[PDB]
């Protein structure tokens, strides 16, 4: 990384900048190059890293459905040579995230907030990976998506309540593979369901802005619910 | 395609 | 440019399905390998490569400006720093357009519609500059987008007709430089009123599809004056 | 900052 020579709170500044400008594949750079710093991320930083990577891989994302469509419609190789590099650009991205959270920000997560929320991420990355692999390496992508959502879950479940934004934010997204990934409609539905109703009982011990942070992702629960149902 | 969780 | 081994076709509808998938830096690297198979531009080519780059000009202009903004509002060293990153940057964008332009599209645009269409990109390139610019340099920078303008005014005026679209945005342009770069409000004012004027006075020769396209940018003359005066 | 030619 580039980012060696800049001193690693300079980094964490220049991604807020970035964010701020919406330069979020510059914001992907900056909170690499602080993640190599080595040092654990706060809760602050671990949401800079979270919304420079989203950013970046949910435009690629857009960017190959947009051209696999195209090129489904199409039944010359223009449009599967793009959709190709495309593609090898969005694994490159899912690659490097996930070089990051094996080396070695879930090893140093000792806290359940840290390793749920890095977790997550892994999880999330291999789906985006699923998304575009194509049959048996799909089948290890799948599981290795599934294992890093469970062990998030696992812990989750031990050590959040359930109205921790982190554990719905997971629940929510672990759901979404169920259904969107691994073929288990039922299994998405019943996670949600039950996140959402353990959350709704939870509620009562909220002050009024972790219930606003709660509800928001309940909403995005119920909303997922009544497409799928 | 369910949305996941949005990036704010 | 790594676009040498693929063939001009294929750049143009890479360029095509790039603008599809929203991705505006592939399609102007695209289209700059288009540009440089050395055969001349049809008008939906010159418009795929205006669009590429417009884009990504843009994209960089608002960047700028939040960060310029921060910059002043601040009166540490990140946020000039960063500011100085994306303004070169932008620089690099405007100066590869100019050198376009320059290695061969002017000088090998017969046509009014082509030649005009090349200047007035050229007056747009050196105003974002000029946007950017401090000092003497500014002052040539600025010169040379108004002696871009203004050869491709004095072609419009005698080949094209006042409802030409190119024309309009043409001048447009033109008069944005003279309000916002040149500080002329006035001579801004003067040519956005007559360049309006002329074309409402031709409208009745145009089919529906002509008065639409014209009134579009006729509108876009119409709230410039409005916020002006 | 007034608009020039949007990019449609
Ligand atoms: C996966 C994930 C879950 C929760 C957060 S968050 O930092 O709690 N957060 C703030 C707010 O509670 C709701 C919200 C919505 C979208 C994104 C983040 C949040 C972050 C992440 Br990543
Ligand atoms: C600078 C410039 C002027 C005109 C066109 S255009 O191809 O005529 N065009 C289509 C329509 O008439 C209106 C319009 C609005 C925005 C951008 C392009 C157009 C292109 C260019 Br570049």
């Amino acid at each position: 990384g580039a980012m060696g020579s800049m001193e690693r709170a300079s980094l964490i500044q220049k991604a807020k900048l970035a964010e701020q400008a919406e330069r979020y594949e510059d914001m992907a750079a900056f909170m690499k190059g602080a993640v190599e710093k080595g040092e654990e991320l706060s809760c602050e930083e671990r949401n800079l890293l979270s919304v420079a990577y989203k950013n970046v891989v949910g435009g690629q994302r857009a960017a190959w459905r947009v051209l696999s469509s195209i090129e489904q419609k199409s039944n010359g190789p223009e449009v599967r040579e793009y959709r190709e590099k495309v593609e090898t650009e969005l694994q490159g991205v899912c690659d490097t995230v996930l070089g990051l959270l094996d080396s070695h920000l879930i090893k140093e997560a000792g806290d359940a907030e840290s390793r749920v929320f890095y977790l997550k991420m892994k999880g999330d990355y291999y789906r985006y990976l699923a998304e575009v692999a194509t049959g048996d390496d799909k089948k290890r992508i799948i599981d290795s998506a599934r294992s890093a959502y469970q062990e998030a879950m696992d812990i989750s479940k031990k050590e959040m309540p359930p109205t921790n934004p982190i554990r719905l934010g997971l629940a929510l997204n672990f759901s979404v593979f169920h259904y969107e990934i691994a073929n288990s409609p039922e299994e998405a539905i019943s996670l949600a369901k039950t996140t959402f109703d353990e959350a709704m009982a939870d509620l009562h011990t909220l002050s009024e802005d972790s219930y606003k942070d709660s509800t928001l992702i309940m909403q995005l629960l119920r909303d997922n619910l009544t497409l799928w149902t | 395609r369910t949305p996941s969780l949005p990036t704010p």
